């Protein structure tokens, strides 16, 4: 065949600190579909936004918006726990199809979204440009989101091994904890991703007698 | 392993 239809972006939703993860790639070939497993970000999250984006942007916010659902009644977990199965279903008439399911509960919730929808022509080719000339900064804001996530993991579950240890922990070691927690909430809020790192290092070396407990 | 999703 000399030609055939395309979905002419890549399309995808908002996971976890900004950033837009892809599920069907630019130029693929419709009908297409695909599915993907997500979690929770946080523990007893019961509910999830499904943000659909189209474009090639790192940055969630760089891409262009196509609609959001909610998917709410998920049991109270850790986080990492719940599965929710994401999938993008694209007819052959450009029609998209989004839908997100707790498999834990059976709770899912479903957007339809309309061929004419997204970036149109030069607005595809403005993308396509704009995601190579940020090629750079946007694989830089990528690996700055992952330290973040790191980091905001760290933070809530060393806060919650100090309270399971209680006076198990001597009053030298907690306050020095606590001082570190500090030093990396505040790290965390900026770009600099070995700043984050470097404050994730000097938690660890206080927290050697929270680790034994 | 499973990506993250945020509740807004």
């Amino acid at each position: 065949v000399l030609l055939l239809d395309v979905t002419p972006l890549s399309l995808g939703i908002e996971t976890m600190g900004g950033v837009m993860t892809t599920l069907i790639a630019k130029n693929t070939t419709i009908p297409t579909k695909h599915s993907q497993v997500f979690s929770t970000a946080e523990d007893n999250q019961s509910a999830v936004t499904i943000h659909v984006l189209q474009g090639e942007r790192k940055r969630a916010a760089d891409n262009k918006s196509l609609g959001q659902f909610n998917l709410d009644g998920i049991n109270p977990a850790p986080r990492g726990m719940p599965q929710i199965e994401v999938t993008f279903d694209i007819d052959a008439d450009g029609i998209l199809h989004v839908s997100a399911k707790d498999k834990n509960s059976g709770k899912e919730q479903k957007i339809t979204i309309k061929a004419s929808s997204g970036l149109n022509e030069d607005e595809i080719q403005k993308m396509v440009r704009d995601a190579e000339a940020n090629a750079e900064a946007d694989r830089k804001f990528e690996e700055l989101v992952q330290t973040r996530n790191q980091g905001d993991h760290l933070l809530h579950s060393t806060r919650k091994q100090v309270e399971e240890a209680g006076d198990k922990l001597p009053a030298d070691d907690k306050t020095a904890i606590e001082s570190a927690l500090t030093a990396l909430e505040t790290a965390l809020k900026g770009e600099d991703k070995a700043a984050i790192e470097a404050k994730m290092q000097e938690l660890a070396q206080v927290s050697q007698k929270l680790m034994e407990i | 392993r499973p990506i993250l999703l945020p509740w807004r």
